[PDB]
């Protein structure tokens, strides 16, 4: 098996128009995902709320749906619960947020959309292990 | 061949430092230019850190052990402990590093082209071990330089910008210390406390004017001490008490260091006000407690009533008693409940955790605080994967309580050892056998059979 | 007058020369990428 | 005693030693190196490269399950990473 | 002289490195096996065997290497190079895992000529063969552990892999599996070599601190001569010493020397003869009145069955992947867990 | 002399048959209340609320325990690291229940054992003797202060300490493993280095002197007798076991210094328990054994197992079932 540009390609967003990422934006999302999002996030779980996972079957039923890349990044600017409901920039880093999660100051949008690219491509690489904690590790 | 060689020093090469034991001059220039190594990778290393500082991520993401310890000297930091100034770190590594190349170079001087005896150059430079009115002398002097340097730390908390107070309501900051605890009942209770759980004997301290006033005490008691000594020489039950002698003297100081040295490991690992965790991390029972936080704000936001959730042994789910009454976090964290810390002590009322405190006044930075510390708790591989044994790569994360508590209890051990190995050496030196047993007049043959 | 080629010749040369040849092996693996 | 071989100390520091080995050692070295940079000790030894441990689209792990279909078998999922 | 009197005479010849009859035997099985090893642990893979890469080519370090054992369809073949199941194909011979019987068969022999050995020279020197009768225990635990266990179940499949974290693979399987902690050879076995560990520290550090004084340096070492009539060190003190410590002593050197080869040998012995047992799962895994107590009441409990649910959780959760050729699928749902965690 | 006089001449007497000396003062009382206590708990302590969730175990063989099974429990979480001593719990009842013995048995223990190794330092003074004996008992010592009090103290239990009890130890080395990979620790395998090797040179030695023993014994009796307590001569030929192991393996891997063989005995075991106190020691602050989970992927990012993979399944197991009603919330965190 090898990092073809199919497994590479990711919903852009809900209206059903894709993209196809390079090499390199994936290894970017994924060092960027563990400088900003991995020690609550490692493997597509959520350590301080297991209850929601990355598993884009999760973020398909999000409201507004988030297995998008625009969808993703939208999340990273004003992030909101499950049912889209409530604001929660306050408790969850973003760049509406950043003077409290200095993380995300560096970050530019180039950043956030390797970020969700990365998010949208490792379950189609690791399966179930994405989002399925240690039964799978 | 002045010694320099095993036949005519004794000594074989592998014990070759031994050599110097009454070459004055040859070890002043030991101990100079090992001081040297010392400042030396004080300044190399915080400019390695500088370096690798990315000053977004905490200071605890990214291995450094250096520049928390400046930070917390108030220096390059407001508040919240955000990092404001770099330029002090620079400084401090800087000048570090350049003194010891002059450090460096007069321990060179002395060990190579100096006089390998001081005695006949200086009366006052030379010394010989027996001579108990020189060395309570030598003593007296750095005992006075050791309190000048505590009384350092007095005039920079009290005159010269403060320390950084990781309790400073609002969350932290520097601050002024301008009322110094002098009450020597609150100074010396400190070292009455019973080292075990609850009490913590030295390491419990947390507020900074215990802290300054313990320096002040520290720094005078220490100037009068090199004072007595300078003036006076060893009554007769200490002179018949102890072993005079190179080896003895360094077994002495092995073992204070061993001491400081496990006494360092638990403050490291315990103490969160001289180590603020915004620059350390939390410590283990911090992050902890943290978690049983995060989860009882994550369950009391769905609904739940988490005073009365009777988990599954019978015991609050998220709350229950100390054995002494107090309300406490639940769970396997009831170990852990004697943990103080800024962002949880605001839901602390007289009988522990307040439920109404925690019914209503959670504020949105303490439950940031909570999950940022609960993931970020002090377990991690020997490689830097972050987490639990059983975690898959991806955190590259070690605290550095971690790395400070494992090294220092490393070298407290083995100084232990090394007291053991020169105390016990020196004792059999001083009586005359320390090369073995004398065949023609064994100990043991002229005692009576044991039966 | 010493001999070259002696028995201990063959057995420091029956490890030496493998021992060499697998450390190469061993080096160039560092540069393989994924 | 000695038991007549020329001391190791005596052919390390001779200035002979090392003209035959300033060429033999790493000439060796090289060996090694070509040996896995021409991708000839995958093939030796049937080592899977990175990308021939899986097909594109499969999980399954090509487990040999017979004692004498074996050699069979192992060909069978190599012809399948095509 | 006959052929054969003057090719021994050349076997013996005094050189750098002794060969004698048993040479021919150590020297090529001893050096295939070492070569094996290495070559495994560089070069391939367990793939096909394991599902698992295990070789420095594959990226994998110094403690995750290993020749890995071969596939369970294997069962106790010898895996010859030119047998039915590689049939000379010496690329397919490292994939079906022939290195291992390659080295495990090889290195069973290069440790018989090693103890040839010992009895050779010790023949030739004029002492008695002591050495080679303490090579038994090594040699006890190879066999027993290599070769007589695997035999004892299904293939090679669950012998050891020869790697460092394979190795330890091993130990949590015997744990969860056979509760080899709780097994009497075992504990036989830990009492002989940590005694033996023990022997080894207090003998050495009794001689170190009853030295006479034979010299006038701080370096002790200069002081003995190995030609010399004398004792090094005091007998009589190291005796008194210990008496008046713990309350006995040696007293006779001969038998301190023999306790010494006694202790850690009988101990590897012992344990030898528990891995038979192993081989049948013939185990010490149960009190049977524990567990009769247990079942009938709930609030019985020791760390016998504590340690039993750390046994489960081994076996459930290691089982799918450490036997693959099981095709073990277990459901979330049947995994044992504690709360929480 | 006089009375003080008098006892300090019998307090470091080298004619008592065991010798008391200063540390042998704090030593006796210590070890006593320790062992009286020990002994009591074992045979009939009443079971134990060893994880504070009101869950006793039965340490005792009274309540249902053989040899093998049988512990004296730790003491409760509830109390963590507090000083729990009998006179401040309302009953000897409570203090049963919550494990006072523990904490009464390992602090009177490691008192005394300290003291031990103090005293071998003493008696080897009065004697006349190199003084390095308590060295090499440090290593020992140093590993049971690490099961008994470091431990537990980063872990901030003492119910994380570990049992007394041979079912207990087992228990404590298993769930050890999950928390910490061990067995991926280098100072735990230098601990094993340390013993193997041990066991490997204790063997050796042995066997090599018995192997070159002098003969002074005709075939009947035993060749033990060939030597006698206090002879000048040397009972060995030390110059025919060099011979011989030199040849075994060559001739300058084999020691002629009687003194560089005892010396590097007794370093080699003493120096690995060193490495193996230590690294319990500093796994008590969580600085675990090398950890390569998913180390290996390939070209696609499937993860590639390795037999660290393998460990990491039976940890998991082990994680997932210790203390099976004690953890609330995802992470065991200490
Ligand atoms: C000659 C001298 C002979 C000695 C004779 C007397 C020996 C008695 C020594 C007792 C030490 C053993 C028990 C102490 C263990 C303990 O819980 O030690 C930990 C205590 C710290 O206690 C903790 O201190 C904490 C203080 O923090 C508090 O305050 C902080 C303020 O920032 C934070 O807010 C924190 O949240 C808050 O809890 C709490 O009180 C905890 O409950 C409490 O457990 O350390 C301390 O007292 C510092 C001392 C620890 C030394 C470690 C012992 C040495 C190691 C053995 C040596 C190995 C031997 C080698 C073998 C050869
Ligand atoms: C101390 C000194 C040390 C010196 C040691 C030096 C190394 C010497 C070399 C040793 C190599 C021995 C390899 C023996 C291989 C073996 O056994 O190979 C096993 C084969 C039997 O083959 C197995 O047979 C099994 C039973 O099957 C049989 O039964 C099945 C029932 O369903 C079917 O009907 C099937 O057709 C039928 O074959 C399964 O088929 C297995 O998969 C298959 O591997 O026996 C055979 O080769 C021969 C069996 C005769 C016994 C020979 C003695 C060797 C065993 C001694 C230990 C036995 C005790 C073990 C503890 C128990
Ligand atoms: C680096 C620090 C240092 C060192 C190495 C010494 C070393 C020495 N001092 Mg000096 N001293 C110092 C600092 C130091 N001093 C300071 C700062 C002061 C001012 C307080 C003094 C005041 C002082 C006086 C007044 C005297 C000495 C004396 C001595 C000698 C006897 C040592 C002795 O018996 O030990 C201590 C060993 C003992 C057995 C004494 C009992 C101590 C007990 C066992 C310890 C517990 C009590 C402790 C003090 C407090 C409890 C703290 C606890 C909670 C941890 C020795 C040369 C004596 C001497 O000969 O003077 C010329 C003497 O009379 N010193
Ligand atoms: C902290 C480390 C340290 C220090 C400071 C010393 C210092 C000393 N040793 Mg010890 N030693 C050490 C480690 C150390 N040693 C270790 C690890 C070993 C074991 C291998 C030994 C073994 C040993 C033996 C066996 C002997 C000594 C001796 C000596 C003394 C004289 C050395 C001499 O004549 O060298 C002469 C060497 C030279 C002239 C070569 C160059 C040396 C210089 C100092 C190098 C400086 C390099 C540096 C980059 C300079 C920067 C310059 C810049 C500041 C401008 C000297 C005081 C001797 C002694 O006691 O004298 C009686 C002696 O016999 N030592
Ligand atoms: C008190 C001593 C101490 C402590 C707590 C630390 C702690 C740390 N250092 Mg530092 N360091 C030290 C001394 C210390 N160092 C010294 C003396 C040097 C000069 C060589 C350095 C040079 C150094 C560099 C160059 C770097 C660190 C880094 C780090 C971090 C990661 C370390 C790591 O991966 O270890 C790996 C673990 C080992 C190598 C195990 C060591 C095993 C030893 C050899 C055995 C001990 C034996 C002996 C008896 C003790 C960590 C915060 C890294 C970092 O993140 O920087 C920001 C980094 O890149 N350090
Ligand atoms: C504690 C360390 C120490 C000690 C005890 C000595 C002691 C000695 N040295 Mg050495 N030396 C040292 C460090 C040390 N030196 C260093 C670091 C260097 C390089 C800069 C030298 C370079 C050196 C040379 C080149 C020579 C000596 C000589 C001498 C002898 C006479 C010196 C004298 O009286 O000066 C007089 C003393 C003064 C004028 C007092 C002022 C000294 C400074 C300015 C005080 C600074 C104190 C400071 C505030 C404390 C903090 C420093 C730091 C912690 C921040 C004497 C044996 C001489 C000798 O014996 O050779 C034949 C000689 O020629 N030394
Ligand atoms: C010390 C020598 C030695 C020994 C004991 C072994 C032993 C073994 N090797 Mg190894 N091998 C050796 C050297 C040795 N090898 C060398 C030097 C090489 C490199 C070329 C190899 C390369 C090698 C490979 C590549 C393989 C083995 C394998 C084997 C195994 C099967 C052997 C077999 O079936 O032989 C059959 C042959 C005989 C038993 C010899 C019979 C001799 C005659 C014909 C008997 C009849 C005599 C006659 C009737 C009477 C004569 C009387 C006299 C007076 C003249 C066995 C474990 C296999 C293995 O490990 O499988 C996993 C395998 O694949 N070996
Ligand atoms: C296809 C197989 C081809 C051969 C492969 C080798 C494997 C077969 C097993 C033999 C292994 C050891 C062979 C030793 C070869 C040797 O050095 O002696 C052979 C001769 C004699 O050397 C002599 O060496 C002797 C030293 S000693 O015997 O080795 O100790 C010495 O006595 C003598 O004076 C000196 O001249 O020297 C040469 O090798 C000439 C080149
Ligand atoms: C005696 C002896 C010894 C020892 C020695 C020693 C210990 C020494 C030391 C020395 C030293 C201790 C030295 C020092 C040095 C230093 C230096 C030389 C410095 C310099 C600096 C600089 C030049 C800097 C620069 C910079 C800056 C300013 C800024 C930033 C950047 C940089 C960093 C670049 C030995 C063992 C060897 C041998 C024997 C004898
Ligand atoms: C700063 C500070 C503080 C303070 C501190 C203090 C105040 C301290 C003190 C200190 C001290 C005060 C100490 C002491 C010490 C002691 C010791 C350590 C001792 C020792 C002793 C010895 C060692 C002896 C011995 C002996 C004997 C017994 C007998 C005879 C012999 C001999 C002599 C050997 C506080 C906490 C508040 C806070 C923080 C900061
Ligand atoms: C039908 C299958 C034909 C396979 C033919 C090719 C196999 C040739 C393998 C040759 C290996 C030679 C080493 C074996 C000799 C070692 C045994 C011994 O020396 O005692
Ligand atoms: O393993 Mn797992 O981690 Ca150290 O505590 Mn949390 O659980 Mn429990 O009390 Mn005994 O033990
Ligand atoms: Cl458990
Ligand atoms: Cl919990
Ligand atoms: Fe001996």
């Amino acid at each position: 098996a090898e990092l073809t540009p199919e497994v590479l390609t990711v919903p852009l967003n809900s209206e059903g128009k894709t993209i196809t990422l390079t090499e390199k934006q994936y290894l970017e999302g994924k060092r960027l995902f563990q400088y900003a999002c991995a020690s609550c996030h490692v493997g597509g779980i959520t350590k301080t709320n297991p209850s929601l996972d990355l598993r884009t079957e999760t973020l398909a039923l999000a409201t507004p749906p988030r297995d998008n890349i625009e969808g993703l990044v939208d999340y990273m600017k004003n992030p909101t619960t499950y049912d889209g409901e409530q604001e929660i920039a306050e408790v969850h880093p973003s760049l509406r947020s950043a003077d409290i999660f200095p993380k995300m100051r560096n970050l530019t949008e180039k950043d956030l959309v390797a970020i969700a690219g990365h998010i949208l491509v490792e379950p189609k690489i690791l399966g179930d292990k994405w989002g399925g904690g240690k039964v799978y590790y | 061949a002045t010694n320099r060689d095993q036949e005519s020093s004794g000594f074989a090469w592998w014990a070759g430092n031994a050599r110097l034991i009454n070459l004055s001059g040859k070890l002043l220039g030991a101990h100079v230019a090992h001081a040297g190594l010392i400042v030396f990778w004080a300044g190399a290393m915080t400019l390695f850190e500088l370096a690798h500082f990315i000053p977004e991520k905490p200071m605890y993401e990214q291995g450094l052990i250096l520049i928390p310890h400046i930070a917390t000297l108030g220096w390059g930091v407001g508040p919240g402990g955000e990092v404001v100034d770099t330029f002090p770190f620079f400084v401090v590594g800087v000048v570090h590093l350049i003194s010891s190349a002059v450090l460096g170079f007069g321990g060179v001087y002395h060990a190579i082209r100096g006089p390998e005896t001081l005695e006949e150059y200086s009366s006052f430079f030379g010394y010989d071990w027996k001579d108990k009115n020189k060395m309570t002398t030598i003593l007296g002097f750095h005992l006075i330089v050791l309190g000048i340097g505590a009384l350092l730390l007095v005039a920079k908390a009290m005159f010269f910008g403060g320390l950084y107070d990781t309790w400073a309501p609002g969350g932290g900051d520097v601050r002024v210390i301008t009322n110094p605890t002098l009450d020597p009942r609150v100074i010396f209770g400190y070292l009455l406390k019973s080292p075990f759980g609850g009490e913590g004997w030295i390491v419990s301290v947390n507020n900074l004017e215990d802290v300054v006033g313990g320096h002040i005490w520290i720094g005078l008691i220490c100037i009068a001490g090199g004072i007595w000594h300078i003036l006076t020489t060893p009554f007769g039950w200490a002179r018949r008490a102890f072993i005079w002698s190179g080896e003895a003297y360094l077994s002495y100081s092995l073992g204070a260091l061993s001491m400081m040295g496990f006494i360092a490991t638990c403050f490291v690992w315990f103490n969160n006000t001289v180590y603020p965790s915004e620059f350390y991390g939390p410590t283990g029972p911090e992050a902890s407690q943290a978690q049983a936080m995060t989860f009882l704000i994550r369950d009391q936001k769905l609904g739940a009533n988490v005073g009365s959730a009777q988990g599954p042994t019978g015991l609050g789910k998220y709350l229950m008693r100390s054995p002494t009454g107090e309300i406490i976090f639940g769970g396997e964290t009831m170990r852990f409940w004697d943990f103080r810390g800024p962002w949880l002590e605001p839901l602390r009322g007289p009988n522990g955790l307040d439920l109404n405190k925690i019914k209503n006044d959670i504020q949105p930075w303490q439950e940031r605080r909570a999950a940022e510390y609960m993931t970020h708790a002090p377990l991690g591989s020997l490689n830097s994967v972050g987490g639990v044994a059983t975690e898959i790569n991806s955190v590259n994360f070690v605290s550095p309580r971690s790395w400070l508590a494992t090294s220092h209890f490393v070298l407290a051990f083995f100084f232990l050892v090394g007291h053991l190995w020169h105390a016990g050496r020196a004792r059999a030196a001083a009586a005359g056998f320390e090369k073995g047993i004398d065949r023609e007049s064994e100990p043991v043959l002229s005692m009576p059979s044991l039966d | 007058s010493y001999p070259i080629f002696t028995v201990r010749w063959v057995a420091v040369h029956t490890l030496a020369v493998p021992t060499i040849f697998f450390l190469g092996a061993i080096a160039a693996m560092q540069f393989i990428q994924r | 005693g000695t038991t007549g071989e020329r001391p190791f100390s005596d052919i390390i520091t001779s200035v002979r030693y090392w003209v035959i080995h300033s060429i033999t050692i790493p000439a060796l070295f090289i060996a090694g190196w070509l040996f896995v940079s021409t991708g000839l000790a995958y093939d030796v030894f049937g080592t899977p490269r990175p990308d021939s441990y899986y097909a594109q689209e499969q999980r399954s792990i090509p487990l040999v399950t017979d004692r004498f279909e074996a050699k069979q078998q192992v060909e069978t999922f190599l012809e399948q990473l095509k | 002289r006959g052929w054969f009197d003057i090719l021994d005479d050349w076997l013996k010849r005094d050189r750098f490195v002794f060969v004698g009859w048993s040479g021919i035997l150590l020297f090529p099985c001893a050096y295939l096996a070492l070569g094996g090893w290495l070559t495994g642990t560089t070069f391939v893979t367990s793939w096909y065997t394991h599902g698992l890469a295990s070789s420095y080519l594959e990226g994998c370090n110094f403690l995750t290497v290993a020749v890995s054992t071969p596939a369970n369809s294997m069962g106790h073949s010898l895996l010859l190079l030119w047998g039915p199941e590689a049939q000379g194909d010496f690329t397919r011979w490292c994939q079906l895992g022939g290195l291992w019987t390659f080295i495990a068969l090889h290195g069973a022999f290069g440790l018989i000529g090693f103890m040839l050995r010992q009895f050779e020279i010790a023949r030739l020197v004029g002492v008695r063969p002591y050495n080679a009768i303490a090579f038994s225990a090594p040699i006890a635990v190879f066999v027993s552990v290599f070769l007589i266990y695997p035999l004892g179940q299904s293939s090679w499949f669950f012998a050891p892999s020869f790697g460092v974290a394979a190795i330890f693979r091993f130990l949590l399987f015997f744990q969860g599996f056979h509760n080899w902690t709780l097994n009497p050879f075992h504990m036989m076995g830990v009492a002989g070599v940590l005694g033996g560990a023990l022997l080894c520290a207090i003998h050495g550090a009794t001689v170190e601190n009853t030295l006479f004084q034979d010299g006038e340096g701080a370096s002790t070492f200069r002081a003995f001569n190995p030609t010399q009539a004398e004792e090094t060190y005091s007998m009589v003190t190291a005796n008194r010493f210990w008496s008046q410590i713990f309350g006995i002593a040696f007293s006779n050197k001969r038998w301190l020397h023999f306790f010494m080869l006694f202790v850690p040998v009988t101990g590897l012995w012992m344990s030898a003869i528990g891995v038979v047992g192993l081989a049948l799962n013939l185990r010490s895994y149960d009190f049977i009145s524990q567990e009769i107590r247990a079942a009938e009441d709930p609030e019985f409990e020791t760390f016998y069955t504590k340690n039993l649910l750390l046994n489960e959780g081994i076996r459930a959760w290691m089982a799918p992947q450490d036997q693959p050729h099981e095709n073990f699928v277990f459901p979330e749902e049947v995994l044992p867990r504690g709360n929480a965690l | 002399a006089n009375l003080w006089e008098r006892f300090c001449n019998w307090v470091t007497s080298t004619d008592n048959r065991l010798y008391v000396g200063w540390f042998g003062v704090i030593m006796i009382p210590t070890l006593l209340a320790a062992t009286i206590c020990f002994v009591i708990a074992f045979i009939a302590a009443p079971p134990v609320d060893i994880d504070g969730i009101r869950e006793p175990v039965s340490g005792s063989l009274l309540y249902g325990n053989n040899i093998i099974t049988g512990a004296v429990v730790p003491s409760s979480n509830a109390i963590g690291l507090h000083f729990y001593p009998i006179w401040e719990a309302a009953s000897l009842d409570e203090w049963l229940y919550n494990g006072g013995p523990y904490q009464l048995i390992i602090f009177h223990f490691l008192l005394g054992a300290s003291c031990y190794m103090g005293r071998q330092w003493e008696l080897s003074y009065r004697l006349g003797m190199r003084p390095w004996i308590c060295v090499a008992y440090s290593a020992p010592l140093a590993s049971a202060f690490a099961v008994f009090l470091i431990y537990p103290i980063g872990q901030g239990s003492f119910s994380d300490g570990m049992p007394l009890g041979i079912s207990g130890t087992f228990n404590f080395m298993i769930v050890f493993q999950a928390e910490h990979n061990i067995l991926m620790h280098p100072f735990h395998q230098l601990g094993v280095a340390g013993v193997f090797g041990g066991a490997l040179f204790c063997a050796m030695h042995g066997s090599l002197v018995t192997s070159s023993l002098i003969r002074e014994t005709t075939e009947t009796e035993s060749a033990n007798y060939g030597y006698k307590f206090g002879q000048e001569e040397e009972t060995y030929n030390i110059v025919a076991a060099h011979g011989y192991f030199g040849r075994l393996i060559f001739q300058y891997a084999s020691f002629n210094n009687s003194r560089s063989l005892h010396f590097f005995l007794a370093a080699w075991p003493v120096v690995g328990v060193w490495f193996t106190a230590l690294g319990i020691s500093t796994m008590a602050f969580n600085l675990n054994g090398f950890n390569f989970n998913h180390s290996v992927i390939d070209a696609k990012g499937n993860v590639i197992n390795t037999w660290a993979d393998i460990i990491n399944r039976a940890n998991l197991g082990m994680e997932v079932m210790h203390e099976r009603n004690a953890h609330n919330f995802p992470l065991d965190l200490a």
